[PDB]
């Protein structure tokens, strides 16, 4: 393990790697309570056991607390300058689209007061859709929050175009399907778990809570902490509970009954499930109290695999695209952890 | 299934699993309970504990704030329950109790201490006393008269009379028995252990006439104006005379109650058998056999069952409801048999649902409202759910049986 330190008066909030962009996926941004900061990755000489660095490029100042982040693919690189695009949320419960050269904000558009959303935003997620001849048509951000709605918001070409849907409970997580931007998926509180089709009912939805194997009890709370799609064409779907329940389902052939695999992390998952990029089988998880990892196989391969613990609380964590590296922020640091077995 | 369950735990919305006002009286609940209704008009309900050495009183419609009264008992009584009686005389719960030593308790609690804030009782609420020699003869049901008068039932077969001369003192007050002398015939003996026909279950008829169920299913009928065996049926001749096995009842249970002049008694032929004439004079006369509709081998006892006047059920053809309460394990099954006319021919059987809705949304994984997530989330949600009362026992249940939950995140103890 490395570790590198983020400055003394950041409070870490969220940490996530450019894996949307392969440009930039050396390029990671922690979200805190002044802005968002990029680091980069490169390989050292080191010795090859961690041969991966982080070097701290810079810090873009926001003035208010970022929450969640998302990078797009429209991130570039030139020679140095850095354009960059990052999706997050503010405190004054605003969702933000970024768009940077380097630190200098040249550029910021902001979806709030009643026209955004009517509570606190749990998550926000971005892809770039283009038209049949190839330019950049639209920009799609999709959030969800305790408002009980989801929201859809486009940038295009004659500009923004805003919609909402109503949800029947509160919205914990959303992704847009990898491969197929035409689909995503949107997770509620309760356990519903939606897929939609944004440019049109919503396809389909299923439902963790009364899937639970019970053979163990999952006991009377197991709030849905987390829903994902693995796969490079988006094959399938991942489910992980606060109370460390995992479920997937997998989309190709014939007629289908019931969720394809299920089990449960040793622990509680407050951040829930991060999935490799690259091993559809293997997903992260943290007890971000303790500051413990469990790695988890899906085809039970893995029988408990706790690469990494620390000593303190992990506030955030993320693969970087190459699967055999970590980067995981600390309530004041972040760590890149190379496990031996993934190279 | 017309009717539906709704459970009640009188301390569910309060901390304390126990009431703050508790009184334990000395004398020098999960076996049986049971409610009696007062001239207050208010409920009070009562347990006979396990081993029968404690009984206890609390009130129906202020459980949590009212008093609960805590009785200790020298010792067991002879035949558990059915060796105890509670009846409110004048302003009292009297209650007696013969007990396993031979002794015939009496206790007086006056209405007004069991609704009062008072720890302490005065005067002499209890009564010991020996009127029969209960060593040679073991009773085995007490059975409530009068304020002065009660019979006692005897494990070899014989009644006794108990009559109170002033307000304390019983007299045994003997009934001509000659059922003994079966014993001359090569079939029976007086002193095998087999061979009794004790009696299983007991009604009052117009104060007077004493109705009695015994073992082999007869029912005699004794005059207490005669003290004169006036009756005696065979229940069981009557339908097909099963050669195979009649199950003799080996234990005291509620097999019989009447209404009106109507009275159902419970045969045993695969546990399925309701028997109902009509007493008029006395006479008592057949009109059918109503089987049960109980499968799964026919498994279920019967708990209680109460004879009474038509329910609102979605049958307008009514003329008589039983309601009947079976067990098998701690699973329990209610039942409602409605007789359509004076024929008792002409019937229908209505079932219930047998688990509450939050019970059955538990089990079957229904329920979706319960928020989800955290382990201290499922704590709150088992705590709120259950109750102080049950959450306690369970966590008391684990730690004897040495489950310690490891840390905040323990979820393969909440599993537990």
């Amino acid at each position: 393990s490395n570790q590198y330190q983020l400055p003394l008066n950041v409070r870490p909030y969220t940490t996530t790697w450019c894996s949307q962009s392969p440009s930039c996926s050396n390029l990671l941004a922690i979200g805190h309570d002044t802005g968002i900061t990029i680091y980069c990755a490169s390989e050292e000489q080191t010795p090859g056991s961690t041969g991966l660095t982080l070097q701290e490029l810079f810090t873009i100042q926001t003035g208010l607390p970022t929450l969640h982040l998302s990078f797009s693919s429209s991130c570039s690189y030139s020679e140095p300058v850095y354009s960059l695009f990052l999706a997050c949320v503010c405190q004054d419960n605003t969702v933000r689209l970024i768009i940077t050269k380097n630190e200098t904000i040249i550029t910021q558009h902001v979806l709030g007061g009643k026209s955004g959303h009517h509570n606190f935003v749990n998550d926000i997620d971005i892809a770039d859709v283009y038209s049949a001849d190839n330019r950049l048509a639209e920009q799609v951000i999709a959030s969800v929050g305790d408002d009980c709605t989801l929201i859809i918001w486009r940038l295009t070409d004659e500009g923004p175009i805003l919609a909402g849907y109503p949800l029947s409970s509160p919205g914990i997580s959303v992704q847009f399907r990898p491969s197929n931007p035409n689909q995503l998926i949107v997770g509620e509180r309760n356990g519903n778990i939606r897929i939609f089709d944004w440019t049109l009912p919503w396809l389909l939805t299923l439902n963790t809570l009364p899937l639970v194997n019970t053979c163990h009890s999952s006991g009377i709370a197991s709030s849905l902490a987390n829903v994902r799609w693995i796969g490079s064409d988006g094959s399938g779907i991942l489910a992980m509970c606060k109370s460390g329940a995992w479920l997937r389902w997998n989309l190709f052939g014939p007629k289908n009954l019931l969720p394809n695999v299920q089990g449960i992390s040793l622990f509680p998952s407050l951040l829930g499930a991060c999935p490799h990029p690259r091993y559809m089988d293997y997903f992260a998880t943290a007890h971000s109290q303790h500051g413990l990892i469990q790695l988890i196989n899906t085809y039970e391969k893995d029988s408990n695999s706790i690469p990494i613990q620390l000593g303190m609380p992990i506030v955030d964590f993320c693969w970087h695209q190459d699967g055999s590296h970590l980067a995981i922020a600390t309530e004041g640091s972040v760590l890149l952890t190379r496990l031996m077995g993934f190279t | 299934a017309c009717l539906s369950r709704i459970d009640a735990n009188l301390l569910q919305y309060y901390e304390k699993p126990e009431p703050n006002n508790t009184v334990d009286l000395y004398v020098s609940g999960s076996e049986y309970s049971n409610c009696l209704l007062l001239s207050n008009s208010e409920y009070i309900c009562y347990h006979f504990s396990s081993r029968s050495t404690l009984l206890t009183f609390y009130p129906l419609s202020d459980a949590y704030h009212g008093k609960t009264i805590n009785i200790h008992l020298p010792n067991a009584s002879m035949n558990q329950r059915y060796t105890l009686t509670i009846q409110e005389v004048e302003q009292q719960l009297l209650v007696n109790v013969i007990l396993k030593d031979g002794s015939f308790l009496t206790l007086q609690l006056p209405l007004s201490f069991l609704f009062s804030s008072a720890n302490t009782l005065n005067g002499e609420w209890f009564h010991l006393q020996n009127p029969y020699d209960f060593t040679v003869r073991v009773p085995h049901f007490l059975f409530y008269v009068s304020p002065q008068f009660s019979v006692v039932f005897l494990e070899d077969g014989g009644l006794l009379g108990l009559k109170k001369v002033d307000g304390v003192h019983y007299e045994p007050l003997l009934f001509n028995d000659n059922s003994y002398l079966k014993s001359l015939t090569r079939f029976f003996s007086r002193s095998s252990k087999s061979d009794y026909d004790s009696v299983i279950s007991c009604k009052l008829f117009h104060e007077r006439y004493l109705i009695v169920l015994t073992q082999n299913c007869h029912l005699k009928i004794w005059d207490l104006t005669s003290f004169t065996l006036i009756q005696d049926y065979d229940m069981v001749s009557q339908s097909d005379s099963d050669p195979s096995h009649f199950r003799k009842v080996e234990a005291v249970g509620e097999y019989l109650s009447l209404y009106n002049n109507t009275l159902v008694t419970l045969l045993p032929l695969e546990n399925g058998l309701f028997q109902m004439g009509t007493l008029l004079v006395l006479t008592y006369t057949f009109q059918n056999n109503i089987p049960t509709n109980l499968s799964a081998s026919a498994i279920w006892s019967i708990v209680d069952l109460v004879l009474t006047r038509p329910l609102e059920l979605n049958v307008e053809a009514s003329y008589l409801n039983l309601i009947v309460l079976w067990k098998s394990g701690t699973a329990s099954k209610l039942q409602i048999l409605n007789v359509n006319d004076e024929s008792f021919k002409n019937y229908e059987w209505i079932e219930s649902v047998n688990k509450s809705l939050v019970d059955l949304q538990s089990e079957h994984d229904l329920d979706i409202v319960t928020k989800t997530g955290d382990v201290e989330r499922g704590f709150c949600n088992l705590k709120s759910r259950y109750g102080t009362q049950i959450f306690e026992r369970a966590q008391q249940i684990l730690s004897e049986n040495k489950i310690i939950m490891a840390h905040n995140e323990d979820e393969e103890y909440l599993a537990n």
